[PDB]
RNA sequence: UUGACCUCAAAUCAGGUAGGAGUACCCGCUGAACUUAAGCAUAUCAAUAAGCGGAGGAAAAGAAACCAACCGGGAUUGC
RNA sequence: AUAUUGGCGAGAGACCGAUAGCGAACAAGUACAGUGAUGGAAAGAUGAAAAGAACUUUGAAAAGAGAGUGAAAAAGUACGUGAAAUUGUUGAAAGGGAAGGGCAUUUGAUCAGACA
RNA sequence: CGUGGAGGUCAGUGACGAAGCCUAGACCGUAAGGUCGGGUCGAACGGCCUCUAGUGCAGAUCUUGGUGGUAGUAGCAAAUAUUCAAAUGAGAACUUUGAAGACUGAAGUGGGGAAAGGUUCCACGUCAACAGCAGUUGGACGUGGGUUAGUCGAUCCUAAGAGAUGGGGAAGCUCCGUUUCAAAGGCCUGACAGGCCACCAUCGAAAGGGAAUCCGGUUAAGAUUCCGGAACCUGG
RNA sequence: AAACUUUCAACAACGGAUCUCUUGGUUCUCGCAUCGAUGAAGAACGCAGCGAAAUGCGAUACGUAAUGUGAAUUGCAGAAUUCCGUGAAUCAUCGAAUCUUUGAACGCACAUUGCGCCCCUUGGUAUUCCAGGGGGCAUGCCUGUUUGAGCGUCAUUU
């Protein structure tokens, strides 16, 4: 019966990662350190990497990348043969 | 001489015959390009050091600057026309 | 709460737009699987650690 | 038989690429044989399909019958034509899908694409 | 539907005209929403305002180009895109940049065409 | 893999009464909560002799006993009890081991290959060859090993001028230098006896 | 008084640039322990795993202040 | 030249074939638990094509019985084949604090072969 | 002997029904095991010489999944307590209404709030699930509706406190420090020249400080918010 | 004797083994070098005629324009003539473009959609006011410019 007292938070959002775990006291995530600048990225945890990467949601600009090399990072429009 | 953690590095030559077409590729590539030339430099014969292979004679790195001078021309045609150089 | 800040609204409103369940007509397309809304939700049975 | 390096002798690939291929693939895998007819008239074996063309069955159960196409569907891969039909027991019908690998065109419905076509693919229309 | 090539001869004042009428069409229509079921022709309006603003965009860019023709330091969405390195990094001329003593040197002895029977 | 079953972060518990030591699967609420990895036995564990890339896959033989293989396996045809107990329905052909003109080198097409295989007699074996394309028994039907059908003849070649791309395509038929030779398209299965039609340069470039 | 020069500064100064992610491979820095040594302690596991910095499509190294001690060889890297 | 469990595009296999293989062959690092660091699944198949059962009838309906589609409903979205524990109905048999097994035989059921 | 795969071979079996499965129906072999008939089933598979392996199970307080006895058993028993008729509908110990009976007995079984929850709030329709009985009811299910501010509050203040820049250390991630070994910032006339001033960031209280609003009415649901009327504060 | 218990056959049930498939996985090999301050990876919120998710996408929102293909999409509805055709589709390709709040994250701050500064311009009856619209204001460093300080050295003066 000694969690009737639990509503007060500690961990909350963070604008970058969107996992509720902004700590409040210290403001600071533990997920992805915001404040700070350098994404957390620790190899002793491998999942938390293939989580987090690359290629999981939108890419939206890298995903055009091998089509833009593909053809040559050519500027200009077709000629209408 | 396994009492370390040998099993993560170990190199298995798989790719030995693809590395041999990729070679041979390279080799043609580079001739095609280089059309009539002969794909090699000119080296010398070298007698080599350790008494036990003095005998021997080696292909070395590169003639001589007083060898060539000796045959009457310069190291910097001789190495336009296909001839190497070693200096040292 | 309700001295809730406006992104607590916002996500809200994904999660009471989220509780739907299917719409019928995608149960008639050709090679559908989709049969039952499996991320669906309910308020008591499930949080949503906000 | 396979003499290169960048094609695929595989079932796990090609199985995709016919299941997961576009519509503009689809096109011409859809493809379709000509009457032998139109083959001496035309100078070709077969083409793609299209809406507006007339066809023979010559395989399955509904051997014999003809008409025209009223749709494609490509997403079944499958041709649906007219006076083809099963009755629901409501006295509703239904259209039937078969494959234009088991058709054979007695009339096509021209267009300027299609002539220009013929005459890529050896035209001997007119 | 709306066609751009039948737009693009059009005028400033004609395109912003057209596209102010298209825009109280949709308004009408997403009030016709509300009585029907469904009204599929919203699309067709919703792309040909598309169309219209995209050549407004396109021919006021070609406009500036002009204006900046010629010319050094044009602005920043119209240098190229590349990438971060493949602009940072050097030019063919640049590269090609080679102090005399080598160019004396490739003039005088280059690698000569030769080959080996006799 | 390297890391089957290591993707899990099981630890054993003590001491119960229904359990066993078998290390079990923290967290909960997912169904994998409690359950046992870390084992040959477990679902959802690692295996026993985790394969490996290092295994002896190709091995070394002597060049003479290599040699000596494919001598006793040329051997093979000229007795032909052999080739009639492996296969190769020759009865009916006067002589062995075939030769045939050098003229056959120069034919650049299947049909008069073929044609010129069935005026030798070898209709019977390139019959028996596309009459015996049968599947495969098991799981190679969906490892591209599918179709299966019986060897035919060898068609020796001492220089190709378009006799290999006559009969590169018809089944049951193969084709091989004199110098190449390769064993495995001589004494398949370990069964001598393949069936041999040699050309008269062929044969004389043997010796 | 006026004025060259030096040094140090400010500017929403003109123009430019660096950060951050990724991180299999690569250059560096810092740097353990279990285990093993019938036990134990320098030692080994290890100049490794972890941590930190920094790059590319390869990087690093590199035309000798070298190996030698032979009729001397001849940049580097890999096998 | 050499390294390359990351990335992009390709080719193969004496590999695994749904409790195996990546943790995931399906809307998977998704659902879900945890304050959080982090942990972390189960889940494939109708049929060629829904032709996915109108219509008659009982019942409140689910549903059933009929009829009907279809090669088959012994495939009705609880869907391929559908084993075992375990469970029911029918048929046969036995039975006083044990059962099961072994050697031989009786009773009852059941059964293959040859007479030319 | 047997199993998954592989090289050959039996021009092997195969919709006129492969494989698997069931079978107190038969044959073989001492035995592992094989073979056959019938039924079911619907698409691949086997005999032989050789090869290669993730190769054979009663057991591991084994693993995963499933299923049994125990058993229609324990038990649904704290919270005084429910009763009668009508409607609904097919059906009411339980829904709704109406007549009685009781209770919380105002430091409540009342009405509002904070944190937290987040459409649970209100209507309509509806029960296959949920409400450890049943259910025509419901915080359950489907479809929708609904949260109105110059004045309540946050924002503003600073509290204990955390925390930039300067700078200095640290191999380094980043650390000590918060006005200090700083050229930190803006004006006031007045003809580019004179002159005065002195800080130091910024963040932290929906319960502390603080500018100002009441009533009545209104809805299925909110009001110091809307409507009707009537005042006030600040800045122009 | 029935019932009950118990073995078996058939039939049916629970349950999903076995068999046969398999757009997937692993392993090996080959080839190539391409993220980002011109604002990335990632996250959040929104977008469809009728959708919650996966996929795509940004208020131009399951997409715009350009080019090739040459008559679709498809569960329903509907535009369907655009069908001898500057033209259909959730096509493919992709070279012009848009890209909300965010993020290294950039005016200050950010458990808040809070608080400012500058400038061009439009409207509301306005010289003053209120609002809208557009573009801007980070830090360290480099080169350069423009502007200054210091008796720090120096030449020339009341
Ligand atoms: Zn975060």
């Amino acid at each position: 019966p000694s969690f009737g007292k639990r509503h007060n938070k500690s961990h909350t959002l963070c604008n970058r990662c969107g996992r509720r775990s902004f700590h409040v006291q210290k403001k600071t995530c533990s997920s992805c350190g915001y404040p700070a600048a350098k994404t957390r990225s620790y190899n002793w945890g491998a999942k938390a990497k293939r989580r987090h990467t690359t290629g999981t949601g939108r890419m939206r600009y890298l995903k055009h990348v091998s089509r833009r090399f593909k053809n040559g990072f050519q500027t200009g429009s077709a000629s209408k043969a | 001489h396994f009492r370390k953690h040998w099993q993560e590095r170990v190199k298995v030559h798989f790719d030995q015959a693809g590395k041999k077409v990729s070679r041979r590729n390279a080799r043609a590539t580079r001739a095609a390009k280089i059309a009539p030339r002969p794909l090699d430099l000119l080296r010398p014969v070298v007698r080599a050091p350790t008494v036990k292979y003095n005998r021997k004679v080696r292909a070395g790195r590169g003639f001589t600057l007083a060898e060539v001078k000796a045959a009457g021309l310069t190291a910097a045609y001789a190495r336009t026309i296909g001839i190497a150089v070693d200096h040292r | 709460a309700a001295q809730k800040s406006f992104r607590i609204k916002q996500k809200m409103a994904k999660a009471k737009k989220q509780n739907r369940p299917l719409p019928q007509w995608i149960r008639l397309r050709t090679n559908n699987t989709i049969r039952y809304n499996a991320k669906r939700r309910n308020w008591r049975r499930t949080k949503m650690n906000i | 038989a396979k003499q290169s390096l960048d094609v695929s002798s595989d079932r796990r690939k090609a199985r995709k690429a016919y299941f997961t291929a576009p519509s503009s693939q689809r096109r011409v895998l859809l493809s379709a044989p000509l009457s032998k007819e139109l083959r001496a008239q035309y100078g070709i074996k077969a083409l793609p399909i299209r809406r507006d063309d007339e066809v023979l069955v010559v395989r399955g159960s509904k051997k014999g019958q003809e008409g025209k196409i009223s749709s494609v569907y490509r997403l079944k891969f499958a041709v649906q034509v007219d006076k083809v039909t099963k009755e629901k027991v409501n006295g509703a019908s239904v259209p039937i899908n078969l494959h234009p690998s088991k058709l054979v065109i007695t009339k096509l419905h021209l267009d300027k694409d299609r002539k220009a076509l013929i005459q890529r693919k050896g035209g001997k229309l007119e | 539907g709306v066609k751009a090539y039948e737009l693009r001869t059009k005028s400033k004042e004609q395109l912003a005209s057209q596209l102010v009428d298209l825009k109280k069409e949709l308004a009408e229509l997403k009030v016709q929403k509300l009585s029907r079921p469904s009204l599929p022709k919203i699309k067709t309006v919703r792309k040909s305002i598309a169309c219209v603003l995209t050549v407004i965009n396109e021919q006021q860019r070609e406009a500036v180009r002009q204006l900046y023709k010629g010319k050094k330091y044009q602005p920043k969405d119209l240098r190229a895109k590349k990438t971060r390195a493949l602009r940072r990094a050097l030019t063919k001329f640049e590269a090609s940049q080679v102090t005399e003593k080598q160019r004396k040197k490739q003039i005088a002895f280059p690698q000569r065409k030769y080959a080996i029977k006799a | 893999s390297e890391k089957a079953g290591h993707q899990t972060s099981a630890e054993s518990w003590g001491t119960g009464r229904a359990v066993a030591r078998i290390p079990r699967v923290g967290g909960g609420g997912t169904g994998r909560s409690g359950q046992g990895a870390f084992g040959n036995m477990c679902r959802g564990g690692r295996m026993f002799a985790p394969t490996k890339t290092w295994r002896k896959w190709n091995v070394k033989v002597n060049h003479n006993e290599k040699r000596y293989a494919t001598a006793s396996a040329i051997a093979a045809t000229a007795v032909a009890s052999l080739v009639l107990a492996r296969g190769h329905r020759v009865e009916k052909i006067p002589e062995i081991p075939l030769v045939v003109s050098t003229d056959l080198e120069s034919i650049q097409k299947t049909k008069e290959a073929v044609a010129a295989l069935k005026a030798v007699g070898a209709h019977s074996d390139l019959l028996k060859v596309l009459k015996s394309k049968k599947l495969r028994a098991g799981k190679g039907k969906y490892r591209n090993r599918r179709w299966t059908q019986r060897r035919g003849p060898l068609v020796v070649y001492a220089e190709d001028n378009g006799i290999v791309k006559a009969l590169r395509n018809v089944p049951g038929v193969e084709t091989a230098n004199v110098a190449s030779l390769n064993l495995l398209q001589l004494a398949p299965g370990a069964h001598l006896g393949r069936f041999v039609i040699w050309t008269e340069a062929a044969f004389t470039k043997l010796d």
